RNA sequence: GGAAGGGCACCACCAGGAGUGGAGCCUGCGGCUUAAUUUGACGGGGAAACUCACCAGGUCCAGACACAAUAAGG
RNA sequence: GGUUUCAAGCCGAUGGAAGUUUGAGGCAAUAACAGGUCUGUGAUGCCCUUAGACGUUCUGGGCCGCACGCGCGCUACACUGACGGAGCCAGCGAGUCUAACCUUGGCCGAGAGGUCUUGGUAAUCUUGUGAAACUCCGUCGUGCUGGGGAUAGAGCAUUGUAAUUAUUGCUCUUCAACGAGGAAUUCCUAGUAAGCGCAAGUCAUCAGCUUGCGUUGAUUACGUCCCUGCCCUUUGUACACACCGC
């Protein structure tokens, strides 16, 4: 439930599109109660995406 | 940056005309396509903060009282001001007084103002104009009061003071002193050329520091009351606001004055 | 002392004995009824007192009957009350005749304010 | 008749696991049955609640009682479609030995068409037990 | 407790008759307590 | 079109009456707190059990048919 | 009898139980409701098909917690009043079966209550529901008082399996803010307001919850659109989108 609860700054979006966010987790097994756009059927997303910084790799010669 | 930026030059765009259609909502933003204008008046729409009115042949867009303050917000981001909203103590008539914080965590004091589709907004403007510029005159000229960070084009945010009304106040040991405190300040209020009609229990606020030392102070909020001396109703106003105090001093603080409290006639060679 | 009885002279009565000394919520309470499980909650209350060493403290027992007198059968017993969430163990006295069980256990986190 | 689902629910565990063929088959006829049809005739939706689907489930543990006692003289007492798909997830959930299920569709096929008897028989073919060769001609 | 339809909202809990104020309405042309004034 | 004119109302005003907001407390909402203070904007939502829709735990019962093994000395 | 093209009609007065449409509410046809489900049917679309509890339980805490804000109510700030006696005035309801309802009466207890019965499936008994406010006579003597009753202690009883964060009732004691109340706010024209209690549903126990009933019974309008709005219209119009400085 923790992370649930220390990760609502990051917006709901649903793999439909539809934006929403958090009130809080349902459930103590993470299950979580979300408000969204519109009606969904059970067969969508609800997703986050995170982001680690990447960094370019050294490079050498190459003689044949 | 940028969507408060358009959603301020949609608020630039409600100071040309009437209630706004949809093209002109297009058109003002300047933005690139159909998806940034659309469905930025959609999340508006959903959130309450535009409405539709659409008379005849007509589309037209109307704002409410909802989504008008995040760019207040936003020109209170400009001004260093609150970053977090929301704790109710005060449900007042003219305006709707939260508890705040800003980004260094000092709570302060967010009066919202709402008195459509241009003139409760406007008129919410004018009376927090008013109401800053009259506190400005109070602090100018020296009037124990809070004083104001800003006035954030109808809402006031201003800081908040540690203390409790008069009414559940019992005494303190130098009740003469107040009593001429409460005569005298009514006397430099003759001297501004103004009557505080209003000068009851419920207005008067008091900071308490310590109890050796004695340097304190007083808040008074009295606005939609001041009358200027000039006025045809005055004199009884004075004599209320003497009067209230002096029956509030027999009946709470058991306190009779020794010298005579002073009159209209006695004020009126002061200012 | 319960009615101005010395403290071994109450170890030994019997529950209907201190009805007999109760008030009137205690005596109305014992006089419609009791549960046949807690009678084998105090047999594995006494067993567990007979698992305690000699000049010190029994064996804590955990219990969720909160309702229930604290006859002078139980004095001396080390007892975990269960508050909903969690259980507080204290050693019976006593002090602690003619209450509840579930007054000796604090349900709920305070409310820090100023 | 005037039990509770659960209490009809344990009695029907208790005497069918307990009773013998013919007597379930007079236990579920007798109380199961009258019972079942004025739960679901009474009601205004004439559908059944949990607990006697339950009971229905656990009576099929000995299938010569369940089949001589529940679902023979119901369909020639007006069987709808909520009997149908809840005796026939009954009749699905519990493995049934194959010679009472092949005498419950030599029954089911002799009967008046009814698209609940349609369910019944289709519950049935989805067993593709080792059919006697009588229950493959009544097919 | 709603011992018809199991329609707890609105019982008319008054004599044990137990029906929601959405299907007594339904059936109220069955008792009889009618628009009269 | 931000022209003006009528209704016609004690959810408007005048004649008033009882008042609320003043004290204490009951009770509904918001806020805080929590492990939960279940959840709506009176919800027949009167209230220790139930109702309970929320927490701390402890548990049953799942899963049909097909299909490879496994057999009545098990 | 005024008023009205002296027309459909309005107003003042008389007779009338009733003379403002004697007053209120239900009823259609036409033109809006995705308004709320049916535990609906359809090789329907689609995440899994179940180790999920969605189903079940069983305990104990909650839903009541508290610097505060928004609001409605109860009780007061007393002498047109509190206490102590006496008189004892209604009406709407409501009541038990294959159960424990409404209870009369008699004894015990300071009471709470308890015991023993009896009547009533009801215009019959509870019931004449001998309610409260009210009437009279004494105590008080304006003094946060003999107004207030918040808070707290002690025990005793009742319903409930379970009364602890006390369900509630009874006895004694502890006697707080509160000296007619601000900015502002609500409702209202005759048995209406206001004060009062009672009965019925919430009712296992209690209301400060809701509804009907009856007792006592004011002031003052019977005018207005001046505020608050709500409409109804009349039409000056779209600059039919113009110039700019920006």
């Amino acid at each position: 439930p923790e992370d649930v609860e220390w990760f609502k700054s990051i917006p709901l979006f649903t793999k439909s599109g539809r934006s929403g966010f958090i009130k809080e987790s349902l459930g103590t097994h993470g299950y979580f109660k979300a408000t969204f756009d519109g009606k969904l059927s059970a067969q969508d997303v609800v997703a986050m995406s995170l982001y680690k910084r990447m960094w370019p790799m050294p490079s050498l010669p190459w003689n044949g | 940056t940028d969507d408060f930026r358009v959603l301020q030059a949609v608020e630039q765009g409600s100071r040309s005309h009437e209630v706004v259609p949809t093209p002109l909502i297009h058109q003002i933003s300047g933005m690139r396509s159909q998806s940034g204008t659309n469905r930025a008046i959609s999340d508006l729409a959903k959130l309450s903060l535009i409405s539709k009115m659409r008379n005849v042949k007509y589309d037209g867009y109307r704002l409410t009282y909802n989504g008008i303050d995040y760019l207040a917000l936003k020109t209170m981001l400009n001004r260093d001001t609150v970053y977090s909203v929301g704790n109710t103590i005060g449900v007042g008539k003219e305006s709707d007084i939260y508890k705040v914080s800003d980004k260094n965590g000092n709570p302060r004091v967010m009066k919202i103002h709402r008195l459509q589709g241009a003139n409760w907004m406007h008129l919410s403007r004018l009376a927090a104009n008013k109401e800053y510029q009259f506190m400005s005159m109070l602090y100018s000229k020296g009037f124990k009061v809070p004083e104001p960070f800003d006035n954030s084009r109808h809402i006031v945010v201003m800081e908040l003071i540690e203390g409790y009304p008069m009414r559940r106040l019992r005494k303190h040991k130098n009740i003469p002193k107040l009593y001429s405190d409460l005569m005298c300040f009514i006397v430099d209020l003759a001297n501004s050329g103004l009557i505080h009609c209003d000068f009851n229990e419920f207005n008067i606020m008091i900071k308490d520091k310590l109890e050796d030392e004695n340097d304190c102070g007083f808040v008074v909020i009295d606005f939609p009351q001041c009358i200027s001396i000039q006025h045809q109703d005055a004199d009884y106003y004075f004599q209320r606001d003497v009067d209230c105090i002096r029956r509030f001093f027999k009946k709470k603080l058991k306190y009779e004055p020794k010298p005579d409290s002073s009159m209209l006639d006695t004020e009126g060679f002061g200012d | 002392s319960y009615r101005g009885v010395d403290l071994e002279k109450l170890l030994e009565m019997s529950t209907e004995d201190f009805v007999k000394l109760a008030p009137a919520r205690v005596r109305r309470r014992f006089a419609r009824g009791m549960t046949s499980k807690p009678a084998g909650f105090m047999k594995k209350l006494r067993a567990a007192k007979l698992a305690a060493p000699e000049n010190e403290k029994p064996a804590p027992v955990r219990t969720h009957m909160r309702n229930m007198i604290i006859v002078p059968e139980m004095i001396g017993s080390v007892v975990g009350i269960y508050n909903g969430k969690a259980f507080n163990q204290v050693e019976i006295r006593p002090e602690m005749l003619g209450h509840y069980l579930g007054e000796f256990s604090i349900t709920y986190t305070p409310v820090r304010h100023g | 008749e005037e039990w509770s689902p659960h209490v009809v629910y344990e009695a029907t565990k208790l005497f069918v696991s307990n009773l013998t063929a013919k007597e379930s088959q007079k236990f579920i006829n007798l109380i199961l049955l009258e019972r079942f049809r004025d739960n679901i005739e009474t009601s205004e939706d004439h559908s059944l609640n949990y607990h006697i689907y339950r009971a229905v489930k656990k009576s099929l543990y000995k299938p010569s009682a369940f089949f001589k006692g529940f679902l023979f003289p119901l369909v020639e007492t007006g069987c709808n479609v909520r009997e149908a798909t809840i005796a026939g997830s009954v009749l699905a959930k519990v493995s049934v030995p194959a010679l009472h299920s092949s005498a419950a569709l030599s029954y089911l096929l002799r009967l008046p068409f009814s698209p609940p008897t349609t369910v019944f028989i289709k519950i049935l073919l989805d067993k593709k037990y080792a059919l006697p060769y009588q229950t493959v001609d009544d097919c | 407790q709603c011992r018809v339809c199991s329609s707890h909202t609105g019982l008319i809990r008054k004599y044990g008759l137990n029906i929601c104020r959405q299907c007594f309405r339904e059936k109220a042309n069955d008792i009889g307590f009618n628009k009269f004034r």
